[PDB]
DNA sequence: CAAAAAGAGTATTGACTTAAAGTCTAACCTATAGGATACTTACAGCCATCGAGAGGGACACG
DNA sequence: CGTGTCCCTCTCGGTAAGTATCCTATAGGTTAGACTTTAAGTCAATACTCTTTTTG
């Protein structure tokens, strides 16, 4: 759960593109596209997606690149 | 009192006023000014275009709630298409352009 | 999809393209059937079906026939929802005016034509005739003529001469005027006069006229000739039940509109007579103009409600048009009511919310859930389970509120703390729970309060809740940088009982082993709470790199502090326990662990100290009796006392020696000390009531009593509420303000009689009825800042500035009111702030000045810091990071986006509900002197020929502590470069005296001197001396008032004694009502006398600083720096000429006579001083001063009102709301630049206009800067929707749509209202990338 | 009202409208009815889908579907009657049965 | 494995009743015209009492 | 030919309940109701073919 969300602040700065970058991740998580990197406890995606902000397995970066192998794939999946 | 969903006003297609018609809570301009001092605009935009006033977009919000999907289409609030009439109504000429 | 928004008149041809069909009949419905009859206002063939996908007949009646149209009724098969979107038009019969452009001050229509609207509207009422192109003949083109001279003109031209009437003519008149003539027509005329005002009246027009041509638009497109009408659906005709229908007025207006125009066509059909047919015209002409905008010209036409009916205009305007009630604020789904109650047991980021309410806000989250279980087959299935309440849907309840945060908003959101996210808790009841430290942001006890909840849908709407708007995140205030979840009144009081000390307690003096310890006995009865014993307690300091370093001593203390220690973290100190700790004490508390340790230690010791608190009030017992107001045994002869020295002055006024204005001051003089002998003989027996013994003997010891702690700890109390409990109410006003002579002697403890408890209501209903409108006058003060300021943004992260305000500490005169660490605190240095030992610098040039960097700031005793101001940013649209500074409310610098316009305006207009001879030294310090001439006075002191010296107090350690201001000719007890003792005047002068003292010694001449012109005989009868005048220019005759008496100082040798440093004569003119008393041939000293000259609101206050009003008496300033000299009188000013030594001299100003001058016609004044006193205007500041003299200005005449009644704001706030008021320009020299000479151009846009001139090899345009108040500087901006939806919208949309302004969306109340991303927080990235893609 | 706030427009609601829980109950029963008649042959598949306007324009009769398969109208009659035979049975028509 | 017999699917013809139009008639609304002693200027809602500030237009004077 | 002053104007901060009005005669449009027609849904019997069963 969250009482604070000051390690994701300080992970991901600015305060606002923390809101988005755990948006887009919780979004992936929700339509089920996509699985945790991160052991859930109950909680929901947002909850889930600042978790794995705080520990820095994800960052906007980081989704980029995953998203530009997953159409990567695709293409190369296409035959 | 409370609501989710209820009857809507007809010309401005609004909700109605508190607890004899079921009606919901005004998001006045107060509370907009203390919205835009943080930087709640997603929640501002959905107070203003998807709980209140855009006619598919409420529908489409209301599907995907119950399909389990958080996600808005927001769209444009019809008492800015009234506003963009009564003003036509008028001499004046009032349009979007792109 | 758009990217503006376009406004402009509108064609008749536009007009008949909007439309879908001509309304040709008044009627509605038809009676018996209410189906839509044809083709009336409602009409199904015009506007459009009644029913979804079905024909008005009903021969096509499903969605297999969609889009074709009945052969019979001709209704198209489409939605119903197309009655919302489709138009007609009415074919008017004549030409109508438009009420907008013709009824508005300016006046488009007069102002077009140069025809004034007295004679336009002559024209319209059809009660005089004007020529349309008569011809070079007789008479001119505009001349109006009556029906005499009409007549007169026919019998005599029977052609070649076209004259009409009626909007035809006025028609005639805009069509037959080509703008591109008139207008370099104007431009010629324009140069040939030089009087200003004909200068401003042919810019307008030129104005105008450019706007004409610029735009799409005509002329002759302001009169109408094609009417459009509303959609149906906007205008309804909906049944109620019970048979009666409820109807818009606009159906009413236009039917009046059309019935009119058919009786028009009908008469114009029976050729009848002209008079009928002027009658009906002047008639159709009044519905029209009714229905656009009723009650504007005439009287507004009412209907059966005898009520006057709302026209179109009006659905637009007023607190009650489009704008403010439906586009700006909205009722709102998903949210509800209720009444709160406390719930102490919670953390703060969490509430209590019903089971019953929590099961509507979130009933689609519980629909959509059931299914996903499996629980429920459909969806009305799982409508059924939650409708009866069933035991599985309160399982499913639990899992969709788990991490759902809710948002509570209380009625009156004077700031952003009234709305927080929580996550709620289910609780069975019908009341909400708020946590206790978060009233005090909303402002809310429980008496009867209610909260609105609202639920965040979207993912993006549950991590702004999260991570911007939670409740653990807003612990500092905005305005301040200061806690916001400080402890209130139950918490405070068992803070304090526990900490504090007895003289002999249980287990006094005995030595624990640790905190744990002090509890265990404290549980088991056998120590108290206020026991002074030795524990050892290990506490940690962090001043190594981060690391916290621990150390065991032991510690003088007592039981109740030892047990508070176990709640406070690592790394503060114990003295931060070791006290009292009243309320200040506390809020310090959690201060010091905010910047120490951070948020989360934060957070979790602020429910400690909560739970704490309340739970060592309890055990205390501390209540309230009658015998806890110890009224004082002396109170019975302090009034006695008090009441035998008012019976002795009663005397004195029948004996003559004081008279009615001085024994109603004798009588309140000792009143009013009689009532500060009562109130300290119950303080001083109050405050240490308790004493008792320790070792035998007795010892007196702070008090106990229950109601001195709840005042002496802060607790809901203060020393005022007392001293009407126990001490006298003291002395009351009646309604006309004036103080009552007799106070009331009686306190609520013994009772107050009727006769004094009548007078105790004249203040009562007063401060009940001031504040019942004081949030009238509040709330529409921050309204207007708002307004003003919310398309202000910080855009960008350094712009690269050296430009600044220099930061000093404030002094009044006497004590410091503000230090320079809050006035410095988190702010960019603009320039290195070297240290005294200026071989090396202290902090560097962009150090954000934090907690710090203001202690070396105070340990070196740095005097001034200049640090950069919102004021002085280069950023052209926004406000640069640097420029702002400390984030307010976040400990960091301010985020790039962060909507900065908002912040500093619900700041200002938070607090607006609780607003309403010599020089004595007070410190040891240094005499110091600035901006001042000395010379030697006759007693060898220093007296002062300046009339600006400043006095000032340097302390050893080089700071001002004192600030004097010492008028002309005063004499210096002291000298400069002395250190004098306190105490001690160091300087005296004349108030009642204007001295006109010399600079040099020698003779005295009484050279220009006529007796009974300039002189009078005015002989001392006391002392003999001879006293001479000179009288004033009303007396002096004409042929003495060219004669300026003037004393040239010279010597017996016959030679002329003259000022150093120059040649020229040492002749003091004298001015009107001059006491010469020295005679003339006596010997003087340097600097002596010849002559001796005899002689707001708290919330109104703020409002007139940022409105800019002009003072009833300005001060004049100085135009120029020179020497001023003197001219000719005239008879209401008189003239002062100031004369630059190298520029153009004869620059003069038009003083009136009736003003005390300050300038003796030979001194040499600086640009932008004053020549005469009074209150200064803000705008002769920034033309004279400068931009940083004019927010110096303002920010320390309104922190002044803020101050006075214990209101903190930062700087930051008033510096960003006097950025957006000198925001427009006028252009000077136009340069190699676009603009116009006397067009007022934004000051941004001039900035960039001649930067890329600058860069190439062109020359820039100069400008003035100009100060606008925040109602005229939020509606001159580049936006007509952020203006239109502010206030006058008939007068905005009228200018807009004759200049065909476009509007590009770029502030917040432009996307609010089109319903889109604000540009300032987490929608500012979306704008960024917008702005990329478009002009890719 | 005792006030010159409220007045009797902002009082009367729009009935023109359909509720969003009838509306999602719609976008229901399309995906109801589409898993159903996929449990059925190609051809009362798709004499369903004309014999009642399903996903596409105007329904049609016993003849006019006639020409489309050269059957005659009354085999036809009976082709849709035995695949209303099907429907009615249970194990197809319990999720059905809730929306009445 | 292979042949005889019964049950069921698929496509027909001949009545046999049924809802949806198509049409004729009447009866009942609905729009229009006409009325000849002589008659000739309505009013009333600025029947109201707020203040406070800004802007423009007309008068008078230096 | 140009400032200062005063006056006018503009903008800002369940309801509702009455006023008399007449009257007569023609001709045409509108609807609504019942009779009749027609495309449409229905049932009863049936022949053929395929499948399925039963039997030695
Ligand atoms: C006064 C009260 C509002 C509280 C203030 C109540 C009492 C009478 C109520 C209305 C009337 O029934 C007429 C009307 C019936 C239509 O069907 C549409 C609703 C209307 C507007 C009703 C809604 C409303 O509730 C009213 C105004
Ligand atoms: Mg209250
Ligand atoms: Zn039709
Ligand atoms: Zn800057």
């Amino acid at each position: 759960a969250r009482v604070t969300v000051q390690d994701a602040v300080e992970k991901i700065g600015n305060r606002f593109d923390l809101v988005l970058v755990a948006a887009r991740r919780a979004r992936q998580m929700q339509v089920g596209g996509k699985d945790p990197l991160v052991p859930e406890e109950n909680d929901k995606t947002t909850v889930i997606a600042l978790r794995e902000i705080e520990e820095g397995l994800i960052n906007n970066q980081i989704l980029d690149v995953r998203e530009r192998q997953e159409q990567q794939e695709q293409e190369a999946a296409e035959l | 009192h409370a609501r989710s969903t209820g009857s809507y006003s007809l010309v401005t297609q609004q909700p109605l006023g508190g607890k004899a018609q079921f009606g919901g809570q005004r998001f006045g301009e107060m509370e907009v000014w203390a919205l835009e001092a943080y930087g709640a605009a997603y929640t501002l935009q959905e107070m203003l275009t998807v709980k209140s006033d855009d006619v598919n977009g409420r529908t489409k919000m209301y599907k995907n709630i119950v399909d389990g999907n958080h996600q808005m289409e927001p769209g444009m609030p019809e008492s800015f298409n009234v506003l963009l009439k009564e003003i036509r109504s008028l001499g004046i000429n009032i349009e979007l352009e792109d | 999809e758009f990217d503006a928004i376009k406004i402009a008149l509108a064609s008749p041809d536009m007009i008949r393209s909007w439309s879908f069909g001509e309304v040709k009949k008044p009627e509605t419905i038809n009676y018996r059937t209410f189906k839509p009859e044809r083709d009336g206002l409602f009409c199904a063939r015009i506007f459009g079906p009644v029913k979804d996908y079905e024909c008005l007949c009903g021969k096509y009646k499903r969605l297999k026939h969609r889009g074709v149209i009945c052969e019979k009724c001709g209704v198209e098969v489409t939605q119903t929802k197309v009655r919302r979107e489709r138009m007609g038009h009415i074919e008017l019969a004549s030409p109508t005016a438009h009420i907008w452009f013709l009824k508005s001050l300016p006046s488009r229509i007069g102002l077009l034509l140069d025809m004034p609207l007295r004679d336009i509207e002559r024209v319209l009422y059809f009660e005089s005739y004007v020529v349309i192109e008569g011809g070079m003949t007789n008479l001119e083109r505009q001349q109006i003529l009556t029906e005499e001279q009409y007549l007169d003109a026919l019998e005599e031209f029977g052609d070649e001469f076209d004259a009409k009437m009626g909007a035809e003519a006025i028609q005639a008149l805009l069509k037959s005027m080509d703008l591109e003539q008139e207008c370099e027509q104007l431009r010629e005329e324009l140069n040939e006069t030089n009087s200003e005002t004909k200068r401003k009246k042919l810019t307008k027009r030129i104005k105008l006229l450019e706007a004409f041509v610029q735009s799409g638009n005509k002329p002759e497109w302001m009169i109408l000739t094609v009417l459009p009408v509303l959609p149906p659906d906007l205008r309804p005709l909906v049944p109620l039940d019970g048979g009666r229908f409820a109807t818009s007025d606009l159906n009413d207006l236009y039917r009046r509109v059309i019935n009119r125009n058919n009786r028009l066509k009908r008469l114009l059909d029976l050729a009848a007579p002209d008079i009928i047919v002027r009658n009906e015209k002047r008639m159709l002409q009044e519905a029209v103009d009714a229905l656009l905008d009723n009650g504007r010209r005439g009287r507004a036409i009412t209907g059966s409600n005898k009520r006057p009916l709302k026209s179109l205009a009006d659905m637009i305007k007023g607190k009650q048009g489009r704008f403010r009630q439906n586009l700006l604020g909205k009722r709102v789904d998903y949210s509800g009511r209720s009444v709160i109650t406390v719930g102490p047991y919670l953390r703060l980021h969490q509430c209590g919310l019903p089971k019953k309410m929590a099961l509507e806000l979130f009933k689609p989250f519980i629909y959509g859930k059931l299914e996903l279980r499996g629980l429920a087959t459909t969806i009305k299935a799982a409508k059924k389970m939650v409708e009866r309440e069933e035991a599985v849907v309160w399982d499913i309840l639990d899992e969709v509120i788990r991490e759902h945060p809710v948002l509570l908003n209380r009625a009156p959101t004077l700031h952003r703390l009234g709305i927080q996210a929580f996550e709620p808790v289910l609780i069975e009841g019908k009341a909400i729970q708020l946590h206790p430290l978060v009233c005090a942001a909303y402002n809310a006890d429980f008496d009867g309060d209610q909260m609105a909840v609202h639920v965040p849908l979207t993912l993006e709407a549950q991590l702004e809740a999260r991570a911007l708007m939670m409740s653990t995140n807003n612990i500092l205030s905005p305005a301040n940088g200061e806690p916001i979840i400080v402890p209130s009144q139950d918490v405070v009081l068992g803070l304090y009982y526990m900490t504090r000390d007895c003289v002999n307690a249980k287990g006094e003096g005995m030595v624990l082993t640790g905190p744990k310890e002090a509890e265990r006995l404290y549980r088991s009865g056998l120590a108290s709470l206020h026991a002074r014993v030795k524990v050892r307690i290990t506490e940690y300091e962090k001043d190594a790199n981060g690391e916290l370093v621990a150390k065991t001593s032991l510690k003088d203390t007592t039981v109740g502090r030892a047990i508070l220690w176990m709640i406070v973290p690592k790394g503060l100190p114990y003295s931060i326990v070791n006290q009292a700790l009243g309320k200040k004490a506390i809020s310090k508390m959690l201060n010091t662990c905010y910047r120490i340790l951070g948020l989360k230690p934060t957070v979790i010791f602020a429910d400690q100290i909560m739970y704490t608190g309340f739970a060592y009030a309890a055990r205390s017992g501390a209540s309230v009796g009658i015998d806890d107001m110890v009224i004082p045994e002396k109170k019975h002869e302090i009034i006695s006392e008090a009441e035998a020295e008012v019976a002795e002055i009663q005397e004195q006024f029948q004996s003559g020696l004081v008279t009615a204005g001085e024994r109603y001051n004798k009588v309140i003089d000792i009143w009013a000390a009689a009532n500060d002998r009562v109130s300290k003989a119950m303080m001083d027996n109050l405050q240490t009531e308790t004493v008792i013994n320790r070792d035998g003997q007795e010892e007196k010891q702070v008090s106990f009593n229950s109601i001195y702690m709840m005042a002496d700890s802060g607790a809901r109390g203060s020393a005022a509420q007392i001293r009407q409990l126990a001490g006298m109410r003291g002395l009351m006003a009646k309604p006309d303000g004036s103080i009552i002579e007799t106070p009331i002697t009686a306190n609520f403890r013994e009772g107050l009689n009727v006769l004094q408890y009548f007078i105790s209501t004249h203040g009562a209903r007063k401060g009940l009825a001031d504040t019942a409108l004081k949030t009238a006058n509040s709330g529409y003060l921050t309204r207007r800042l708002v307004d003003v300021a919310q398309d202000l943004v910080v855009t960008e992260d350094d712009c690269g500035t050296h430009e600044g305000i220099m930061m000093t500490p404030v002094i009044e005169g006497g004590d410091v009111k503000e230090p320079l660490r809050d006035r410095v605190l988190g702010r960019v240095t603009a320039e290195d702030v070297l240290k005294p030992g200026t071989a090396d610098i202290l902090v560097p040039r962009n150090t954000l000045l934090h907690e710090q960097w203001c202690d070396l700031l105070e340990e070196n005793s740095v005097d001034a810091v200049k640090v950069r101001s919102v004021v002085s940013c280069d950023t052209d649209f926004g406000v640069c990071a640097h420029c702002y500074g400390r984030d307010l409310a976040r400990g960091h610098i301010i985020n790039k986006g962060e909507a900065i316009g908002v912040i500093a305006a619900q700041s200002i207009g938070e607090p607006g509900t609780q607003l309403t001879s010599s020089i004595q030294v007070k410190n040891k310090g240094s005499i110091k002197l600035s901006n001042v001439k000395s010379v030697v006075n006759s007693s060898g002191k220093l007296v002062i020929t300046s009339r600006n010296t400043e006095l000032k107090l340097i302390d050893e350690f080089g700071r001002t502590k004192e600030s004097y201001k010492v008028p002309y000719g005063a004499v210096l007890a002291k000298g400069d470069g002395e250190q004098v003792a306190g105490g001690e005047t160091v300087a005296n002068w004349d108030p009642h005296t204007m001295p006109v003292i010399t600079e040099v010694s020698g003779f005295v001449r009484f050279t220009d001197m006529i007796d009974g012109q300039t002189i009078t005989r005015q002989t001392d009868e006391l002392t003999g001396l001879s006293s001479l005048v000179v009288l004033d220019s009303a007396e002096r005759t004409a042929g003495g008032k060219d004669l300026r008496p003037a004393l040239k100082i010279v010597d017996a040798q016959g030679n002329d004694v003259l000022i150093p440093g120059t040649d020229m004569p040492a002749q003091y003119f004298l001015p009107g009502k001059a006491i010469v008393q020295l005679e003339d041939g006596v010997q003087i000293s340097s600097g002596d006398t010849l002559a001796r000259i005899p002689q707001t609101g708290g919330l109104p206050r703020v409002a007139d600083l940022f409105e800019a009003r002009r003072p009833k008496e300005p001060a004049i300033l100085a135009e120029i720096s020179g020497i001023v000299s003197f001219g000719k009188e005239t008879k209401g000013k008189r003239r002062l000429v100031i004369t630059p030594v190298d520029g153009s001299d004869p620059y003069e100003e038009m003083i009136p006579k009736w003003r005390q001058l300050n300038v003796f016609e030979g001194e040499r004044v600086e640009r932008g001083d004053v020549i005469s006193d009074g209150p200064e205007a803000p705008h002769d500041i920034l033309r004279l001063r400068g931009v940083h003299a004019v927010t110096r200005y303002i920010v320390n005449e309104v922190q002044d009102v803020y101050r006075l009644q214990g209101v903190k704001i930062n700087d930051k706030h008033i510096e960003v709301i006097v950025r957006q008021m000198l925001r427009k320009a006028t252009i000077v020299n136009a340069g190699s630049s676009d603009f116009l000479e006397g067009e007022q151009v934004e000051y941004s846009r001039v900035k960039i206009a001649n930067r890329e001139l600058e860069a190439n090899g062109k020359v820039g345009a100069t400008y003035s800067r100009d100060l606008l108040g925040i109602t005229k500087a939020s509606l001159a901006t580049e936006s007509f929707i952020s203006a239109a939806s502010f206030q006058e919208t008939t007068r905005v949309l009228t200018e807009a749509a004759v200049a065909g302004k476009r509007d590009e969306l770029r502030g917040l109340k432009e996307n609010v209202i089109v319903g889109r991303l604000i540009p300032a927080g987490t929608g500012y990235a979306y704008h960024q990338d917008r702005m990329r893609r478009r002009a890719a | 009202g005792d006030d010159e706030d409220s007045h009797l427009g902002d009082f009367i609601e729009d009935t023109t409208l359909e509720l969003p829980l009838d509306s999602a109950t719609t976008e229901s029963l399309r995906a109801a009815t589409h898993d159903v008649l996929a449990g059925l042959t190609a051809r009362e598949a798709k004499v369903l889908r004309m014999r009642f306007g399903i996903d596409m324009n105007t329904d049609y009769t016993l003849e006019e579907v006639g020409k489309q398969f050269d059957v005659t109208r009354e085999r036809i009659r009976q082709i849709e009657a035995k695949a209303l035979r099907k429907l009615r049975h249970p194990s197809r028509s319990e999720v059905l049965r809730s929306f009445l």
